[PDB]
């Protein structure tokens, strides 16, 4: 009722790991 | 000219924004590798180097100024959700702010960012107290508004292509849960509290 958040989702740490390597 | 919503909107924002990095580092959200030290605050933080990850942030919290602006903001929540998307940990700002003034950026501005270091220097060692969140954990940011978001649910689409909606009863609900006090301050335009809400069992 009060309470909001974003449509999208961060990217996931699978993403984030596939950048690292 | 009555200007203090305006200013505490910007110093929010960019206060949320390292808050929100360095909350992720240390509860371990996202592997260390992709963090680089950098300084705010006068004080060491981690940031994160995934354009993806920090525009994904930025939007986040761009959103949020306008609502700050208008003082329609009763809190803002850093959500970590384990893999059955259910609250695991809740980094809780609690903000309230002082009837309108004119502020003379000089000395309350360099007050409340002294202030602000507290809660960074806490955030920074929250892994000390806090039990190890179970692999596969991901995040949100929740706004909590003083009325019905539905008025306020028009006033957030300030960014195309990032829409906002209200939120469920699941992802907020905690068993109990354990809660953490970790700062409070006070000042001519601010006034905000930080507390962890951490689930009791992580198993």
């Amino acid at each position: 009722a009060n309470i909001l958040k974003p449509l999208m989702s961060p990217p996931s740490r699978e993403e984030i790991m596939a950048t690292l390597l | 000219d009555l200007n203090s919503a305006q200013v505490v909107a910007d110093v929010l924002s960019e206060f949320l924004e390292v808050a929100v990095h360095l909350i992720l580092y240390v509860r371990e959200v996202y592997p260390v590798g992709i963090f680089q030290k950098r300084k705010k605050y006068n004080v060491p933080v981690q940031m994160s180097c995934h354009p993806e990850l920090n525009q994904y942030i930025q939007d986040t919290l761009h959103c949020v100024k306008p609502l700050l602006e208008k003082n329609d903001v009763e809190k803002v929540v850093v959500v970590i959700l384990d893999k059955e998307h259910r609250p695991v940990e809740k980094f809780v700002f609690e903000i309230t702010q002082p009837p309108l003034l004119s502020i003379n950026s000089d000395s309350l501005l360099s007050h409340v960012e002294q202030l602000l270091r507290a809660f960074i220097l806490k955030i920074s060692k929250v892994d000390k107290v806090l039990d190890h969140n179970p692999p596969g954990c991901t995040f949100t940011v929740l706004v909590h508004t003083r009325e019905a978001a539905t008025r306020n649910m028009e006033k957030i689409q300030v960014i195309k292509d990032f829409p906002w909606i209200l939120a469920d009863e699941q992802d907020v609900h905690m068993h109990d849960p354990r809660l953490i006090p970790l700062k409070t301050m006070t000042s001519d335009i601010l006034k905000m509290q930080l507390y962890v809400e951490e689930r009791a069992h992580k198993n």
